[PDB]
């Protein structure tokens, strides 16, 4: 359900994730979009290198501050419809997550529950 | 198109 995915078809991602990894080694590409129905800002950017060695909550803090949101907005994130755990890294995400076009997909909500 | 986030510092 993803945009980038309706945008583009996998072969498409697939050369893309490809040729980012082997431009960018130490990084993991991530999509980042918004969940099904959730009622939050959109971001500018959908696409993100991330550092390996970031941790979930250094990339909360990221990309909340990316959205522009009120402090009292609540936001939550999902990998898999699910929602990651605190102690990984975006490295660990990734290496567990990533799907065949070289991309992780990250969705993220109000809501604590993904598609609420 | 693509953004580059930082890494932390000590």
């Amino acid at each position: 359900k993803f945009q980038y995915k309706e945008d583009h078809p996998f072969e498409y991602r697939k050369k893309e994730g490809e040729k980012i990894r082997k431009k960018y080694p130490d990084r993991v590409p991530v999509i980042v979009e918004k969940a099904p129905k959730a009622r939050v800002p959109d971001l500018d950017k959908r696409k993100y290198l991330v550092p390996s060695d970031l941790t979930v909550g250094q990339f909360y803090f990221l990309i909340r501050k990316r959205i522009h949101l009120r402090p009292e907005d609540a936001l939550f994130f999902f990998v898999n419809n699910t929602i990651p755990p605190t102690s990984a890294t975006m490295g660990q995400l990734y290496e567990d997550n990533h799907e065949e076009d070289y991309f992780l997909y990250v969705a993220y909500s109000d809501e604590s529950v993904y598609g609420k | 198109d693509w953004e580059n986030l930082p890494s932390p510092r000590f």
